């Protein structure tokens, strides 16, 4: 694909639904082939508006935190995380992502301390576990060995 | 005759071209049993959905509607989902440590422990709460406020007639809208939003929304009387009945 | 009364103490909804120091007028005088939100501006 055969795209839904809901209902799935054409300003706002009208869907909420983790904004994918995992609990791999994201930006708040908690028992005794614990306390050397 | 319609969907499902049909009556099934209330009903129909039906299917303004009733539904459904874990949780909360009036010395100490680690609890027990007040409202505003014309209101004006479906469509709003309110509102009271609670009867009359056309005269005053109780608890505070500072 | 406000049973010399501007409580625990709104709708206009408060009592107001028994005429006046109000108000209520940190505005906490 190119940048062509994913904006002509756009007048084929166009011409097929073109009332404002159905329009922004298919974002995500506009925004699904920006994401693989590489454009990831335009893909954000693509799934974003899809997130106006669709705004309790937990995939299209993670996959605007994984394209804001490509990002590198770590405020904002985070709390897209959140709102997937708040929807759909059975979503445990993204509970681990929030405490190993939280753990890396800043543990000066206690926030990052109890997604850490909770991800330790989703994964009990998980290698990325442990290694989250020793992230934590980063931020002494008799405190590490202990 | 519940497995019957809850059957027929695999059925649909199977052949992906068929998958416009699919979830428009995915949707009809799942109109009849929220009228109903049957939540898990509805979401074993609703998983029975692949995640990536709405995707492939890219319009008819048949399949514009459907899908928007689709995600409307699953707001719906997610304000149900969240409410029932923090219903949950609100029924658990850590009990005081039981008195042993004349103690003996050992159970002196046992007890000042007992009533030390309770007043640990009873701290998460807000923690854990707050996170699923913070997230079970949004989910309750989404449904409230939903984006671009309403909750179960198709935008999509070039279909041909559904009366069924279309008077099912007012129905749904008038059983759920009022008592997705009510909800929110013992959401918000129970965890002392008291000034947010009042702050319904802005979103409920809204000419944005008009939401109060979906509640009975009866209804209304039921919340003018919820948010008279909220009221309260702000002045026991010292503040006003809305909750601003009294100069 | 004044000497209550100063400072159960106390919630039935709260029925007699509500008398004023706490009116339209006790107007609504009375089953007095036309009355609650005549009220709800006077402490609307006189408010200047509240936004946010201003915009609710209409709110009130019109949820009170919508579910009392006004025949379908007064009812119609009602929320016509009313949409009005909205409609002023709606101004303030658009304002951006380039110009309202740039001016340091207090999102809420402002008071009710005039034309």
């Amino acid at each position: 694909r190119s940048k062509a055969d994913v904006e002509r795209y756009i007048a084929s839904v166009q011409g097929s639904t073109p009332s404002p809901r159905q329009k922004s209902m298919k974002g995500f799935y506009f925004a699904k082939l920006y994401y693989e054409a590489k454009e990831y300003d335009l893909a954000k706002k693509y799934i974003c508006t899809y997130i106006n009208v669709q705004e309790r869907d937990p995939k299209a909420h993670r996959f605007l935190g994984l394209l804001y983790e490509l990002e590198e904004n770590t405020d904002k994918a985070v709390e897209c995380y959140r709102r997937s995992v708040e929807l759909n609990p059975t979503q445990k791999d993204l509970v681990l992502k929030i405490a190993e994201l939280l753990c890396k930006n800043d543990v000066t708040d206690g926030r990052a301390k109890y997604w850490l908690e909770r991800a330790a028992k989703l994964f009990p005794g998980s290698p990325a576990i442990y290694k989250l614990k020793e992230q934590l306390l980063d931020c002494g050397w008799n405190k590490l060995f202990d | 005759e519940d497995r019957l319609k809850i059957d027929v969907i695999d059925w649909l499902v199977f052949d992906p071209a068929q998958r416009a049909e699919a979830l428009k009556q995915g949707n009809a099934i799942m109109r009849k049993f929220l009228a109903s209330k049957k939540h898990e009903a509805a979401k074993e129909v609703f998983v029975k959905i692949p995640q990536d039906s709405i995707a492939e299917i890219y319009l008819p303004a048949e399949d514009d509607n459907a899908i928007r009733e689709h995600l409307c539904i699953r707001a719906y459904l997610e304000a149900h989902e969240t409410f029932n874990e923090w219903f949950k949780h609100m029924n658990s909360v850590p009990q005081k440590p039981a008195l042993i009036p004349q103690p003996t010395f050992t159970e002196k100490v046992a007890h000042e422990h007992k009533e030390k680690k309770y007043e640990m609890d009873f701290g998460i027990w807000k923690g854990h709460l707050d996170a699923l007040t913070a997230d079970v409202k949004e989910k309750m505003y989404n449904v409230l406020l939903f984006v671009d014309g309403g909750w179960m209101v198709d935008v999509r004006e070039d279909a041909k007639e559904d009366h069924e479906r279309t008077h099912q469509m007012v129905l749904l709003r008038k059983l759920c809208l009022p008592m997705l309110c009510f909800l929110l509102h013992t959401i918000l009271h129970s965890t002392g939003q008291y000034q947010e609670c009042l702050q319904l009867a802005d979103m409920v009359s809204s000419e944005r929304h008009k939401l109060y056309l979906v509640f009975s005269k009866e209804e209304l005053r039921k919340l003018l009387q919820k948010l008279r109780e909220s009221s309260l608890m702000l002045l026991d505070q010292g503040l006003d009945p809305l909750g601003y500072e009294i100069q | 009364l004044f000497r209550w406000y100063l400072e159960q049973h106390g919630q039935l010399a709260n029925f007699l103490q509500a008398h004023e501007h706490l009116s339209w409580l006790h107007e609504i625990n009375s089953q007095e909804l036309e009355k609650a709104h005549a009220t709800l709708l006077g402490l609307a206009n006189m408010e200047t120091r509240y936004f946010a408060k201003k915009k609710t009592l209409l709110g009130l107001s019109k949820l009170a007028a919508l579910a009392s028994d006004f025949s379908e005429d007064m009812l119609q006046e009602k929320i016509e005088e009313m949409a009005e109000q909205e409609r002023f108000l709606l101004h303030q209520e658009t304002l951006p939100e380039q110009l309202l940190a740039e001016k340091q505005l207090n999102l809420s906490a402002m008071p009710v501006l005039t034309a």
